[PDB]
RNA sequence: AAAAUUUUAGGAAUAGUUAAUAAUAAUUUAUAAUUUUGAUUAGAUUGUUUUGUUAAUGCUAUUAGAUGGGUGUGGAAAAAUAAAAAAAA
């Protein structure tokens, strides 16, 4: 399981919000 | 030997219009990807124009052959190793062994050459002699140039 | 006038495909083994031109590769849109009028 | 990706009643980099492997 | 001398069917 | 034509069960008739040319694949220097076996694969560079210079060298009078773990000389000893006045070349390692492909006897075996 | 040195190749040589009115031997092992 980055992740897109 | 980076940053504009980068874990290839058959064309290929098979519509290589294949040739030392390389050739050929060596008009060798095992029987000192002549139509200006500091 | 005919030949037997077509018999050494496999166990089929033999003795009075009755008229009507009609009258058997 | 499945299957045969391994390395998807693994695993195993001979390289991306 | 192409092809064809008959059958 | 999978399993079974001449006969009338060859169709005859070791062929092959534009893999370069090795070579009583494998470079085609499969970016095996070694150093081929720089990289590429290219690279390096080649060869071979070598090592009588290439260039660039560099002494010695001791290398070097010039009269004008060095590859002697055995000479007749596998007027399995 | 005589239940091609030669040690010439009257290869394979049988010009058996790279020595390689073949008083 990949380990998430200390950055932002296009996996974290869905948490930004529209 | 170069490590790959693993991060990349690629740009990302909100609804709003604000910018920022979202760090994206990537990998770069390592391997080829051979395994479509699609063929690109961008693939180094080998050599085999040196090789020596018994095809009659060609000459036999000599390596005098890749003396001339678009050098420089008012070098020297390149005008001396074609002279040197010719003169191997030349004697290589007079001094070469015939002692099972035959020429017999056979009729079964009318629409080919001679046969695979009779190759060197049969087929050798007459493509070594052609290829002589070819070369010597080529390299006698180089070795031999005409009359007007010498190499 | 016959310059052209007669370089046409001559153009025409050095073709790669009369070349092709009219090689020599393999050997066994080319076909392969001893024998035993089925298909390379003899050679293959020899195709010979009657006018210009790449062979001695196209014909022949053997038991097994007897090809005397091959050569009659009817073995070549199977072929007729690339017969030469020449080579049909002056090599053939049986011929009708 | 996110996830990645790996798998090291080795074929194992009787050559004369000794075991012999043929070892098959495969990855789930592209971009993770074999070609520095193979020498981390050539270079453990040439201390550690007593046989006559052996070797150890990439076939594919994965 | 035109219709050496397709001769060519059926002597190697009847050769491809020959070699064929290692195989055998089906 | 029919069926192209039919094809394909034809070429997958006679690269699998006869010899190499079906798959030649195969590949090139069925390419004529119309099949379209693709890579895995060139494998298949590729293999089959490099088991029975077909030099000539290969380069047929390689020829027709590159025409086609059909792009190798790292399988077909396993196969084309792998077939360069087990070439038949060597002598018969005073005959060459295959005196036309030298008019082919098929050292330079096996090196040609080599450069070719790190530039289109595969990854070359152990027992690549070990054959493309033996193709330089076969008993009718003397090319010791490339040999040397062919190994020197395969050692920083950290490869294994396999027991049957130390023997052939040891028999070369002796024949054309390099003993600390080959002193330095059987030191490499016991310390790397070389099976049949753990043995054989000798003490480096060259420790202190210099390398024979620099002491070339510098003769023609302490000055004393200079031009007496490449003369070895055991310590216990010391060298003449360079008036008197530059007379007494040109008399070594005049009876040298006399000693060297005189034929062996039972040689017919080959040197001793090329004396029944007849090779033909394994499959020639009742044995199949294995990966680990790159240029196996095939086993003596004596591993079968005849009437111990049939009796007395029984015929026996092995049409080839005795047949040299 | 010569003549001469072998076998294959599903029979096809073969070649350091034939002759000539001011040519030891063949840089040439030739419409070359073997083979369907069965060749080459592959299998089996010492041969031999000596054995056995029968009324039998039939069938069936065999164990005298030889050995192009171990050493150019020796007249001759047959030389890495044989109860005689007695080997220079
Ligand atoms: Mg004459």
């Amino acid at each position: 399981r990949r380990s998430r980055r200390v950055e932002v992740e296009p996996g974290d897109g869905i948490a930004l919000g529209e | 030997p170069r490590r790959i980076p693993g991060t990349t940053k690629v740009t990302y504009t909100n609804k709003k219009g604000r910018t920022f980068s979202f760090s994206v874990p990537v990998s770069e290839l390592t391997h080829p990807q051979v395994t479509l058959e699609s063929a690109a064309g961008t693939w180094r290929e080998m050599d085999t124009s040196f090789c020596e098979l018994g095809d009659i519509e060609d000459d036999m290589p000599s390596p005098v052959d890749e003396c001339l294949r678009g050098g420089s040739s008012l070098d020297k030392r390149l005008i001396q190793e074609v002279r040197e390389r010719f003169v191997s050739f030349c004697r290589e050929y007079v001094l070469m062994d015939t002692s099972g060596m035959k020429s017999t008009i056979l009729s079964t060798e009318l629409n080919a050459g001679p046969d695979y095992e009779h190759y060197d029987r049969r087929l050798r000192r007459k493509r070594h002699w052609l290829a002589i002549r070819h070369r010597f139509e080529d390299v006698r200006y180089v070795i031999w140039p005409d009359v007007v500091n010498p190499s | 006038d016959t310059e052209q005919n007669l370089l046409a030949r001559e153009q025409h037997v050095r073709s790669p495909a009369y070349r092709e077509l009219h090689r020599p018999a393999l050997t066994n050494a080319a076909m392969g083994l001893y024998g035993g496999e089925p298909g390379f166990e003899k050679a293959h089929r020899v195709w010979v031109d009657p006018d210009r033999p790449h062979i001695k003795h196209i014909y022949n009075q053997t038991a097994l590769a007897r090809n005397l009755r091959y050569a009659r008229y009817g073995y070549f009507k199977r072929d007729m849109h690339l017969l030469d009609v020449d080579k049909l009258v002056r090599h053939a058997r049986l011929l009708p009028t | 990706p996110d996830v990645c499945v790996v798998q090291v299957c080795d074929h194992m045969q009787h050559d004369q009643g000794v075991k012999r391994h043929a070892l098959t390395i495969t990855y789930g998807a592209d971009g993770f980099q074999l070609r520095s693994l193979i020498r981390r695993v050539r270079r453990d195993l040439e201390r550690q492997l007593s046989s006559t001979y052996w070797q150890c390289y990439q076939t594919n991306e994965r | 001398t035109e219709g050496t192409q397709e001769k060519l092809a059926a002597a190697i064809q009847e050769h491809v069917q020959d070699a064929y008959r290692f195989s055998g059958p089906t | 034509r029919r069926d192209p999978t039919e094809f394909l399993r034809v070429l997958r079974r006679m690269s699998r069960t006869t010899s190499w001449q079906k798959t030649m006969l195969f590949a090139s009338k069925g390419r004529m008739v119309g099949y379209r060859l693709t890579r895995e169709h060139y494998n298949t005859v590729l293999f089959s040319q490099s088991l029975w070791g077909r030099a000539l062929e290969i380069v047929r092959v390689v020829r027709a694949m590159q025409e086609d534009k059909v792009q190798p893999n790292g399988a077909t370069y396993y196969y084309i220097v792998n077939g360069m090795g087990n070439a038949d070579h060597g002598w018969n009583y005073d005959f060459r076996i295959n005196r036309r494998l030298e008019k082919i470079q098929h050292w330079r085609v096996a090196l040609e694969a080599l450069e070719a499969c790190e530039a289109n970016g595969f990854d070359s095996t152990d027992t690549m560079h070990n054959s493309a070694l033996i193709t330089l150093v076969i008993p009718g081929f003397n090319r010791w210079q490339q040999a040397s720089l062919l190994l020197q990289r395969m050692l920083r590429e950290d490869r294994r060298m396999h027991p049957t290219m130390v023997k052939f690279y040891h028999d070369c390096l002796v024949r054309n009078n390099r003993p600390r080649e080959a002193s330095s060869l059987m030191r490499l071979a016991a310390e790397r773990g070389v099976h049949g070598y753990e043995d054989k090592w000798e003490a480096d009588v060259y420790k202190g000389r210099p390398l024979d290439s620099e002491v070339m260039n510098e003769s023609e660039g302490q000055a004393s000893s200079l031009a007496f560099a490449s003369l070895m002494l055991r310590g216990d010695q010391r060298p003449l006045p360079e008036n008197l001791q530059a007379l007494l290398e040109e008399e070594t070097t005049r009876n040298i070349e006399a000693e060297r010039s005189v034929p062996v009269p039972f040689s017919a004008g080959l040197h001793a390692t090329e004396i029944n060095s007849v090779f033909r590859p394994r499959v020639y002697r009742q044995l199949w492909y294995k990966w680990q055995h790159i240029a196996n000479r095939y086993r003596p007749t004596a591993a079968l006897k005849r009437r111990q596998l049939a009796p007395r007027d029984s015929p026996t399995g092995i049409p080839g075996f005795y047949r040299i």
